[PDB]
């Protein structure tokens, strides 16, 4: 019997859904209206992985800092996997990931010295296109957060990659 | 060097299984009790409070300005040394001499005023987020921090709690205007003579 506490990041330019992924996965919903609140400093969901490991899992939202591009210590320190997110239908964030993928290989990685796994996600629901891959993508998804179409899967695949380091 | 003996509380469960968005009450009830007890706070939280052990969301910032005025809990008085900080936040710079008064901002504070509760802009959500300064220690330039999202309390360094006082005090992450964002202290605080 195992535990494992992983921290992964979800980073991305403004208005791909960042949030919106993170709100269906970890609280089963997915509304339009905003409350200003006091609460959390991350978000957390934890899954039964098999009948002995079990994964405690952080999603780190890159809230405000995704206007600037730049990431502080203290919100990559010690992040062992990431979301890249970028809004299908709009060529300007995925532009970005680029610009968000070498910011993030450049402040974290493995203690081993590897790059952290790192899944690309489509979302707002080309398929020839996946030598993107090569900038160091251990996958890639067509995700929805509206109708929850594939972020329980790629978000499997992400801790199946974090779990083999 | 200098503690406070506070008693801590986690916002997640016994198991670590849930996280509840209760932040606002264990910042509160870091700086409001004393000598390692639990401050009175169940007459506020256990009043059937849909903030209180919730998994969605927790209190709302309007609602907290209020509170913060009930409990006796104020914002810290103006100083110079704050200024310095201020101003070396808004530049984001952290060099000797920086540090050399953020050594002397937080000592002071915690000598004089005690310790200090900071709403900032959360790190890795959409919301705001409280942890409280209950120490620290200038020989190996750390801090304590309270912060209830962790299992215990822990020395942090100076640069990575300058880091998050950056979120509170530079208009490049406060957003909406949010005037609740700040450190604060505990109105009844006493401190103790100096000889
Ligand atoms: N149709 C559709 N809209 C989405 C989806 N995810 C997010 N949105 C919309 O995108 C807008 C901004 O998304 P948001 O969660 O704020 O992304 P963020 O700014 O990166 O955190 C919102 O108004 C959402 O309604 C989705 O899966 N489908
Ligand atoms: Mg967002």
């Amino acid at each position: 019997t195992r535990e494992h506490l992983f921290k992964v990041l979800v980073i991305g330019e403004l208005g791909v859904g960042k949030t919106s992924i993170i709100k269906r996965y970890v609280h089963q919903l997915f509304s339009q209206h905003y409350r200003a609140t006091i609460g959390v400093d991350f978000a957390l969901k934890v899954l039964n992985w098999d009948s002995r490991t079990l994964v405690r899992l952080q999603l780190w939202d890159i809230a405000g800092q995704e206007r600037f591009g730049n990431m502080t210590r203290v919100y990559y320190k010690e992040a062992v996997g990431a979301f890249v997110v970028f809004d299908i239908s709009r060529s300007s964030t995925f532009e970005a990931v680029l610009k968000w993928k070498s910011d993030l290989d450049s402040k974290v990685h493995l203690p081993n010295g590897s790059p952290i796994p790192a899944v690309l996600l489509a979302n707002k629901c080309s398929q020839v296109d996946q030598f993107c891959k090569e900038h160091g993508f251990a996958g890639w998804f067509e995700t929805s957060a509206k109708d929850n179409i594939n972020i329980e899967e790629a978000a499997r695949f992400l801790v199946e990659k974090i779990l083999v380091n | 060097q200098i503690i406070h003996h506070r008693n801590f509380q986690s916002q997640f469960d016994t198991t670590g299984n849930t996280l509840y968005n209760n932040a606002w009450v264990c910042s509160l009830n870091v700086i409001k009790s004393r000598d390692g007890n639990n401050y009175s706070a169940l007459e506020d939280i256990t009043s059937d409070n849909q903030a209180f052990n919730n998994i969605l969301e927790g209190i709302d910032i309007i609602e907290c300005e209020n509170l913060l005025k009930e409990m006796n809990v104020q914002k810290i008085p103006e100083s110079s040394l704050f200024t310095n900080i201020k101003e070396a936040l808004q530049a984001e710079v952290f060099n000797s001499t920086v540090e050399d008064d953020f050594e002397s901002f937080i000592s002071y504070e915690l000598q004089n005023h005690g310790p200090l509760m900071l709403i900032r802009p959360s790190l890795g959500s959409e919301c705001l987020h409280a942890e409280c300064i209950v120490g620290y220690d200038s020989e190996v330039k750390k801090v304590l921090i309270y912060d209830s999202m962790n299992t215990s309390p822990e020395w942090q360094s100076n640069i990575d709690v300058y880091d998050k006082l950056t979120l509170a005090f530079n208009d490049k992450y406060k957003n909406e205007d949010c005037s609740i964002c700040g450190l604060y202290y505990d109105g009844v605080y006493e401190p103790k003579p100096l000889h």
